[PDB]
């Protein structure tokens, strides 16, 4: 019913809602003093110091065709289609009256602090080649541009702060953050867009809900109790408007229980509605639209007065109202504006960067159609609203006006019609002195730039800034796991002690010992020594051999000192000499057994073990053949034994050529020095042939045995037979600990050596007794 | 200028009765036909409908119908004419006063461009638009037009139809081909997408169709010519309009392809005859789709009566006959200059123009047929006890009209029933049309059958009918399903290489193949490793025949040993020998003739439980009675049966407990059959298997056996050394040696030989034919002396 109207050579439209949805019977109710009248007053300003720059549109004066919507949606629709009616091509439909004022083309419709009503408008206007820029419009709903085109938004909407959530999160390290939002459309929308920054930047996300606003106390406190009942971290994430955030806060309050939070701009400051609950919200950071105050709007709205400026009959009832009196009365006159303190909101300052943008557009294609005239050329005098909006809105560079000079915004249209937002992070200080209050910390322009010393949680003074890894990292141990599912953080899970890092998920083992000191690479078997064997076990071996050479050296001394005796002298001197010279071989045997293992020490010991035994096995196989054949020559006995041995070295040799060994360790368990132990030869046909042989050696002795009628050394006959049944029941012995131990590491050969010392000791001292008894007794 | 008719409820109109051909004005002179003869249809369906008692008897139907002639603005503004006689506020313009009426719907939106722009302002106010000839299906989404209400199936429906054909006739791959820049690119898009979730149907081509220039047929050529580079693909959609269709299907047959591609074609093919002429090798197969067209007889009937005095109430009729042969009226426009013959006098020139009622005109009457059922309801629900139109109609909201719409399932026009489903849209009720020129001359677009929900046609209408339908259907390559396969997908789609896996795997369901456990392998058809029974080493005739007779043979000996045994008691010649030693030397040749007899038989787990010691017994009694002889003949020989047959006990008690002890190790079962060759035919290969016995327990039990006859050895080298008892010691000293030399030979046969799969039957037969000879020397040597006794 009421339309404000500015003559202009091309004249803006507004539409600013002044009044609130009343009621199906009523059209709207009183306006409001906040978002109704000031932002109106303020676009005025803003267009009268446009008219009034000489540098800005100097030529053409723009004027305003504002209109009021009542904050409703047909209302909206009604008082949006004059736009449109004034650029009719027709204009008025052919009629026959019953029984004036001509249609004006308007360019701008700036205007919709609303969702509804910017996006009906949008809707009409995009299909009408007419550019709408708005002012308070932080829906994500109109973005889409398929199915809004001729829309730039000066506010950045809510779901464009997921970004420097974003920031702030990464900023601070933090990882398992939780969430919150509403059920609204506009909420899931932001939420969505959170999700969406957040897999961008690889942020875990511990719990998405929707809490409403019809709801009990009761659901709010079963929705925190099931967002802090899993616990993983400390940061949280607040979404929801501050009418909503109070009782969440209240809730939480009511828990006993506080940690840290970001908020979204529901709650910016919000001091006085949530200043209920200042224990729970004592470390929590908010996000805050900049809005720096304008000295020249806030002179020019203090000086008006519906008596001067009687242009705008909604600013004459804005009077009426706030200062309730009648016009039929008089009383008016005496209230004055200056008594009551002016609030200034944050939608003034997006008012007049919209209003500047438009002219600043205007401006530029003005002077990329017709430079050369400063009024509204010929070709200029229709608006294609579309190329405007395309080439000159979108693509503005202008400067914020009417800003102090320290601050710089710069704000500017994207490619999806969205002014760029500067965002202020403020943090709840806690002054327990004094009164609790926000403090500003930095801004969200392009990059996140804020200061930790000035946040009391982030200083290092007070203590640790709170984190939200759900794990901790590990050193160089157990792999991280590469289970599905929780892919968001990552744990790392115990493996088998006795495995390295082969990755950084797979867990596998490439050497035991030595700790690899680098990352991933370095990989060996074991830096291993000469000498494995400990000096105290080796002392008892290395003792017997002693024992053992000193007891054949002595018996070797005996007989040559008395070598007249009539009982060597009808004997096997040299066959003595051969046994103690072989005996003695014995003790180097065992001596070079316990040296450093290797390929040519392994077959040296294994033939010296083989070619002494062998030769004192033919020796006494020899002497007992002879005993038995004598009772019942010296170079055939003595070549008979080297015709004997012969047959087993022939045999080592064709083993040792038809098998080459090397040094391939094969270790079963998982931590074991890789240290040659004895030699590269397993368990084979080798053992089996050695065994054999001594088997028919020991056989054959013991069928030599069977004469027990001897007249002469019967006492030297008999210990020699109990000296070979011993070393049978020794060597008996040691096939069963060689076969028990066939799986031990250095038991079995210490097994070995002391069976094969033992049996060199025995055989040693069965004949030395004889000679003790001969010669010492 | 409008059409204004009078009534309590009026609907809106938006009919193309002009074109858009010059771009200065915003309407050319020119009209068009289709345009035309719908805007009569509606008019005819309004008189109709306010004319019975059954359809609104106590509100009459009016009408406003405005013209755009698919303008961005112009369309626009006689679209918001709607809407501003709602308002109909008109405070400011004063002249020196009318009486609006609202309208509750549009039966508009002709073009397919004009519904998007129409609706969008027609969804913010609470005015529906039923269009008739919208194509675009970008627009059947409920969330940008929840005002929207389509009688004809969108672009969807068509490829929904085409999926749903495509996948009833064999063939599953089919190359796309539609035209840009018109209502084929939106078509291909949703046949993309509605295709992508459908299972079993795939693309094999894609390519576009630039309608930029096609007068040199530049493109068409090499279109025509990538189309058969890929392989057995014969198959091809199109959604482009006729125009290029002639140009296509003309390069086609000049090209004489010997691919021979069957086309699929839309709903701008049909069933005209413009496209092809006198082409029969292109048109076989041209399985193309149409709505149902029907025909109004009672539109035919009032437009074939009408006149310049009584059709007053169109303002565009005037100038209608203008579109005729070349005639144009005089009473209010001026003649021209070129032609001054009148055709106002007569309207037979009309029906001499040949013309035919669009299948589009039918679709402008079902929807204001459906309109009036709302607002029927609407009466019924609300105002049912009012004399006339009730005041609850001015107060009320769209949403209610558009819930009515929506429940509508009456029957039109025509015989077939109209619906809206939930996003505004009726179902296809599509037409198949295939053209064929075997069973008759004439050209003809012969109905194969109805497509409304399901697929109701006609698989044997073809003439040929054998193999023409499944000739496309192939999985880029010949048909492989034989019973061994490898279903591999890589790059390509729905399709896989023709390849077989590994002999060694079968297959499971025609999807993979794994490895069945040992002892089994796949068979000829790789499909399941089968069982089948062992071979046996019964009956060999090849080589088992030589050692079964030298078996055999010895039992002839074993009877003349027994019934000599205990005989001839008087005779001292067996009486100075040992009467035991014969007995038992005839009881080792028979356990040893049983030890080669049983291999013979086949094992199990209860026969080697007893034959695994049987072999090992026979060797060792055979060496005791050779001991007891060099014993006694040590004993005297200087300067007892009784101890002989002690000491025999405990040699063959040493063999017993230690058979005893090597069983005990593990028990008594079968081992499987050891093999590395590859699979053949016959997948029952040699299977040879056997108990616990190998190469190091045959070598434990035959230990015993070498000292033994060693010992014999060594006592018959002094043995031989003096001859006495008519030379009995040096015949006993040969059967020793020669026994020792075939031991020797024999273990050489057993050792070294690893370079032959089929050890299990030589290797034993050696060693059992090596063991039964020398029991027979033993045996011959033996019975001897007693022969020569009885023959002398």
């Amino acid at each position: 019913k009421k339309v404000l109207t500015l003559e202009g050579d091309l004249v803006l439209g507004g539409l600013f809602p002044v009044h609130q949805k009343g009621g199906p019977a009523e059209d709207c109710g009183p306006v409001n003093e906040h978002r109704g009248i000031q932002r109106l007053e303020a676009m005025l300003f803003a267009l009268d110091r446009i008219n009034r720059d000489p540098h800005l549109l100097p030529g053409v004066r723009l004027g305003a065709h504002i209109l009021d919507s009542c904050s409703k949606d047909t209302h909206a629709l009604e008082q949006a289609l004059d736009f449109v009616r004034a650029s009719l091509s027709r204009g008025a439909d052919g009629s026959r009256h019953i029984c004036g004022d001509a249609p004006t083309a308007i360019t701008g419709v700036i205007g919709g602090s609303y969702s509804d009503v910017s996006i009906q408008v949008a809707n009409l206007l995009r299909l009408f080649q007419i550019p709408q820029i708005s002012y308070a419009s932080t829906s994500a709903k109109l973005s889409d541009k398929s199915r809004y085109d001729y829309f730039a938004r000066t506010v950045p909407p809510d779901f464009f702060q997921a970004k420097a959530m974003a920031e702030i999160l990464r900023f601070f390290n933090w990882t398992y953050v939780s969430t919150v939002a509403s059920e609204g459309d506009y909420g899931e929308t932001g939420i969505e867009a959170f999700e969406l920054e957040a897999r961008a930047r690889n942020i875990c996300v511990a719990t998405s809900e929707k809490v409403g606003r019809a709801m009990s106390r009761a659901a709010f406190e079963g929705v925190v109790r099931a967002l802090l009942q899993k616990p993983s971290a400390r940061v949280a994430v607040l979404f929801t408007r501050s009418e909503d955030a109070r009782e969440l806060l209240a809730a939480s309050q009511r828990l006993n229980a506080s940690f840290t939070w970001v908020a979204s701009d529901g709650w910016g400051a919000l001091e006085s509605v949530v200043a209920g609950s200042e224990g729970a919200a004592e470390g929590a950071i908010t996000i805050e639209l900049a809005s720096y105050p304008i000295s020249d709007f806030a002179s020019y709205f203090q000086s008006l007065d519906p008596w001067n400026n009687s242009r705008n009959p909604w600013f004459r009832e804005f009077w009426e109202q706030r200062f309730r009196c009648s016009f039929r009365q008089r009383d008016c006159a005496a209230h004055s504006l200056r008594a009551v303190p002016f609030e200034q909101e944050s939608k003034i300052m997006f008012v007049v960067n919209a209003v500047y943008a438009m002219a600043h557009a205007l401006h530029n294609m003005h002077r990329a159609l017709c430079p050369n005239t400063t009024r509204l050329c010929d070709a200029m005098r229709p608006v294609n609203g579309r190329r405007l909006y395309k080439d000159f809105v979108l693509n503005v560079k202008f400067d914020a006006p009417f800003r102090p000079a320290d601050t710089h915004n710069e704000v500017r249209f994207d490619r999806f019609g969205d002014g760029i937002g500067r965002y202020n992070i403020f943090t709840y200080l806690r002054a327990g002195s004094g009164r609790y209050r926000y403090q500003k910390v930095g801004y969200w322009a392009e990059g996140l730039t804020l200061d930790t010393s000035l946040i009391p949680w982030a200083s290092p003074s007070a203590g640790p800034l709170p984190a939200s890894r759900c794990s901790e990292p590990c050193l160089q141990n157990e792999v991280k796991s590469v289970q599905p599912g929780e892919v968001c953080c990552w744990l790392c899970i115990p493996c088998q002690p006795y495995e390295y890092r082969l990755d950084e998920f797979t867990c596998a083992d490439c050497g035991l010992g030595y700790w690899p000191n680098a990352s991933l690479t370095g990989c060996f078997e074991l830096p291993q020594e000469y000498i494995r064997w400990g000096d105290a076990w080796a002392v008892g071996p290395v003792t017997i051999a002693c024992l053992g050479a000193l007891a054949t050296l002595f018996v070797l001394g005996v007989f040559v000192r008395h070598n007249a005796t009539p009982v060597v002298k009808a004997s096997g001197r040299e066959l003595c000499y051969i046994l103690l010279g072989g005996v003695f071989l014995c003790y180097c045997m065992t001596f070079i057994f316990i040296a450093k293992p290797s390929t040519a020490v392994c077959t040296l010991r294994r033939l010296g073990l083989g070619t002494a035994f062998s030769v004192c096995y033919s020796a006494l196989l020899t002497k007992t053949y002879r005993i038995a054949r004598i009772f019942g020559s010296p170079a055939s006995q003595v070549a008979i034994c080297l015709a004997l041995i012969s047959g087993q070295l022939l045999i080592v040799v064709a083993w040792l050529v038809v098998e080459a060994p090397g040094t391939g360790k094969e270790t079963a368990p998982e931590r074991r020095e890789v240290v040659t132990l004895r030699c590269n030869h397993r368990d084979a046909s080798m053992l089996g042939s050695l065994a054999y042989n001594v088997l028919l050696i020991a056989l054959c002795t013991l069928y030599a045995f069977k004469t027990r009628k001897c007249p002469e050394n019967f006492n030297e006959a008999k210990f020699i037979g109990f000296t070979m049944y011993t070393t049978c029941i020794i060597w008996l012995a040691f096939l069963p600990i060689f076969y028990v131990t066939s799986s031990d590491y250095r038991v079995q050969t210490t097994t070995m050596c002391v069976s094969v010392s033992l049996s060199g000791s025995v055989v040693l001292g069965c004949l030395f007794a004889p000679k003790l008894y001969i010669i010492l007794f | 200028h409008s059409i204004r008719i009078e009534g309590d409820v009026t609907l809106g109109g938006l009919f193309p009765v002009h074109a858009k051909g010059p771009s200065g004005v915003p309407c050319g002179d020119i009209k068009r036909e289709n345009g035309i003869h719908r805007l009569e249809a509606m008019l005819y369906a309004l008189d109709q409908i306010n004319s019975d008692p059954n359809l609104l008897p106590n509100v009459t139907l009016g009408a406003r119908i405005l013209d755009t002639c698919s303008r961005d603005t112009y369309a626009l503004e006689q679209s918001l004419t709607f809407v501003q006689a709602l308002i109909q506020k008109d405070t400011s313009d004063v002249r020196c006063f009318v009486k609006p009426e609202k309208v509750v719907g549009v039966i508009g939106a002709s073009g397919s461009s004009v519904s998007i722009m129409v609706a969008n302002i027609l969804r913010l106010f609470q005015i529906p638009q039923i269009s008739y000839a919208s194509t675009a299906p970008e627009l059947s989404d409920d969330r940008r037009y929840d005002f929207f209400s389509r009688v004809v199936p969108p672009d969807s429906f068509q490829a929904q139809a085409m999926v749903d054909i495509v996948k009833a006739l064999g063939w599953n791959y089919v190359s796309t081909l539609a035209s840009e820049g018109s209502y084929g690119e939106k078509g291909v898009e949703s046949f993309t997408q509605i295709s992508k979730e459908a299972g079993g149907l795939c693309i094999a081509q894609s390519v576009r169709i630039p309608q930029e220039r096609k007068d040199r047929t530049i493109d068409f050529d090499r279109i025509i010519k990538q189309l058969l580079d890929t392989p057995n693909s014969r198959a091809v959609v199109i959604f482009a309009n006729d125009e290029d269709i002639k140009q296509i299907l003309a390069a086609a047959k000049r090209a004489d392809q010997v691919g021979h591609f069957l086309w699929v074609g839309s709903d701008s093919w049909g069933s005209k005859i413009n496209p092809l002429h006198q082409h029969e090798d292109i048109a076989e197969g041209a399985i193309t789709i149409q709505p149902k067209r029907a025909t109004v007889e009672g539109f035919d009937a009032y437009f074939t009566s009408r006149t310049l005095e009584n059709n007053r109430r169109n303002v565009w009729f005037a100038e209608y006959w203008e579109e005729n042969f070349n005639c144009k009226l005089t009473i209010s426009g001026s003649k021209k200059e070129d032609t001054d013959r009148k055709c106002t006098g007569q309207e037979r020139i009309g029906k001499d123009s040949n013309y035919e009622q669009e299948g589009k005109v039918q679709f402008v009457i079902d929807a204001v047929y459906a309109m009036a059922h709302a607002l029927h309801h609407m009466n019924k629900d609300l105002c049912a006890d009012y004399r006339g139109v009730c005041p609850e109609m001015e107060q009320a909201g769209g949403k209610k009209l558009l819930k009515y719409i929506r429940n509508v399932n009456f029957n039109g026009s025509a015989g077939t029933p109209v619906m809206f489903n939930k996003n505004g849209d009726a179902p296809g009720r599509y037409d198949i049309f295939q053209y064929q020129t075997t069973n008759t001359s004439n050209p003809g677009y012969r109905l194969i059958g109805q497509w409304t929900d399901e697929l109701q046609l006609n698989i044997e209408d073809m003439q040929w009918g054998k193999g023409v339908r499944e000739i496309p259907a192939s999985v880029c390559t010949l048909p492989c399903k034989p019973g061994q396969r490898k279903k591999t997908q890589k790059g390509t789609p729905c399709c896989w290489t023709c390849e077989p896996c590994d002999g060694y795997q079968y297959q499971f369901d025609e999807m993979t193949c794994q490895h069945c456990p040992y002892d089994q392998r796949p068979n000829e058809n790789r499909t399941g490793c089968q069982d089948i029974p062992i071979i046996k080493l019964e009956w060999h005739s090849p080589w088992a025949v030589i050692p079964v007779f030298l078996a055999m043979l010895g039992i002839i000996a074993t009877i003349f040993v027994m019934a000599t045994f205990i005989r001839y008691n008087d005779t001292p010649i067996v009486r100075a020998s040992g009467r035991e030693l014969s007995y038992v030397l005839l009881t080792g040749i028979f356990l040893c003739y049983i030890i080669t007899f049983l291999m013979i038989a086949k094992p199990d787990v209860a026969v080697c439980s007893f034959r695994r010691v049987f072999l090992g017994l026979g060797m060792c009694i055979s060496y005791a009675a050779l001991l007891t002889k060099t014993n006694r003949i040590y004993r005297i020989f200087e300067q007892s049966p009784t101890s002989q047959l002690a000491i025999t006990s405990s040699l063959i008690s040493v063999q017993l407990l230690g058979v005893f002890i090597w069983f005990i190790v593990d028990p008594p079962n079968i081992i499987i059959d050891y093999d590395e060759h590859k699979t053949m035919n016959p997948e029952q290969a040699r299977g040879v298997l056997k108990c616990d016995i190998t190469d190091l327990q045959i070598i434990c039990s035959l230990g015993y056996s070498i000292l033994l006859m060693v010992t014999c050895t060594v006592y018959a080298f002094k043995t031989r050394g003096v001859p006495e008892n008519f030379n009995e010691a040096k015949y006993i000293g040969f059967t020793m040696y020669t026994t020792c030399i075939v031991w020797l030979a024999f273990i050489p046969i057993f050792f070294g030989t690893a370079q032959s799969a089929e050890k299990l039957y030589i290797q034993t037969t050696t060693l059992t034919i090596s063991m039964n000879l020398s029991a027979s020397v033993a045996l011959g040597m033996l019975y001897m002396p007693k022969v020569y006794i009885i023959i002398f």
